[PDB]
């Protein structure tokens, strides 16, 4: 289990920076 | 006649957006207004697929045996309407979106003349520690942070739906008092009379 | 084979319990269990309605424009499992059942023998305060309230899901300190490595 | 819109009053 959760969070992590970066223009639009 | 396949395309849409908004992580500023925004498309579409699923049934004839259903739900859904006006005026209030982003039953808040400070709160205690760090410089209760933009208040405000309880700065403790370096604890205490 | 009538009887059940999910007060103990378990049932009605859908758009013919939708739910409903599974490690790893109950993103814990303490907490933040009121006796942070059953530790420990944080009592402010009569104020330092 | 929030806020506290009044025997005995 310790395994999976040490896979688990950095590609969380990472997922939702690279989801920040991609939607920092958009969401410069909306402001 | 209305077709069946709206029903199953909105209760598709529904829980697209449903499970979407189960696993919303909600840390940064932008990841909340994500998840309200996707939970009131939620809500939208739930009251769609209600209201299309006894349209459905009152044009086949069997609404009968679901009319307490149906009313129960847009009773309830009358009551999240309030609520959500509520919650405006708890943003208009504390001078603050913050309401609308956090589901807190409280908002710490004060006024200085750039900025009006409005951090979540769980509930009315007789005290309040506001953690100031410098150089980001900011304030922090519960670990919910507000960035610095002016001093603190001697009186600071714990706003709800329906009360107001104001708290008096009675103590400043400096990184000589506690031995934490770069943090200010301001500690308030209720208000009584 | 499959009768329409109860993806709509599923429907309105699902509306009934998103509903009443959406106006239970989070104030105490037994309203966080009741919203947890509406919300468990949320959950299973959703992925009812949703596989029903799915199951009469496959026995009339016409799922193909819809499998893409239908994945994603079941590829969102997964991850909504998973992170089901690491709410309840949580619930290992803290001793306690304050991760399922709150959906706070850290906890704040330390062990007695006699109570595990755990607190909800929003973010790693350099320090953390617990104020602590006698007589009810109770341990705050952020107006989240533990009910007191023993001492301090010199060490508290934040959890995640991924992460641990350990803090070192710093500092110790009695009445005499702050000037708030009958509340003790225990700062934490977090300890680098 | 003054009058009514004074109206909300006793009767939201006073139905979860009852709510827990009526329940508190079958809260027991989950636990």
């Amino acid at each position: 289990f310790s395994k999976l959760r040490e896979q688990l969070g950095p590609v969380t992590q990472e997922f939702w920076d690279n989801l920040e970066k991609e939607t920092e223009g958009l969401r410069q639009e909306m402001s | 006649s209305l077709p069946f396949g709206w029903l199953i395309v909105g209760v598709a849409l529904l829980a697209v957006f449903q499970s979407a908004s189960k696993i919303i992580t909600l840390k940064k500023r932008w990841q909340l207004a994500l998840s309200k925004g996707v939970h009131f498309v939620c809500n939208l579409l739930l009251l769609f697929v209600t209201v299309y699923s006894h349209l459905l049934l009152v044009a086949a004839g069997l609404e009968a045996p679901f009319l307490y259903l149906y009313a129960l739900v847009y009773f309830l859904q009358s009551i999240n309407f309030v609520r959500i006006i509520m919650r405006l005026w708890l943003c208009w209030k504390c001078r603050s979106k913050n309401p609308l982003l956090y589901d807190a039953n409280y908002f710490l808040c004060w006024h200085t003349n750039c900025y009006d400070y409005c951090i979540p709160y769980n509930s009315v205690t007789s005290s309040i520690v506001i953690t100031s760090g410098d150089g980001e410089h900011d304030y922090q209760i519960g670990g919910y942070t507000e960035k610095w933009e002016s001093g603190v208040k001697d009186c600071v405000v714990l706003h709800s739906y329906f009360t107001s309880d104001y708290y008096q700065l009675y103590s400043t403790q400096l990184s000589t008092d506690t031995g934490v370096e770069h943090v200010t604890f301001f500690i308030y205490n209720k208000i009584v009379d």
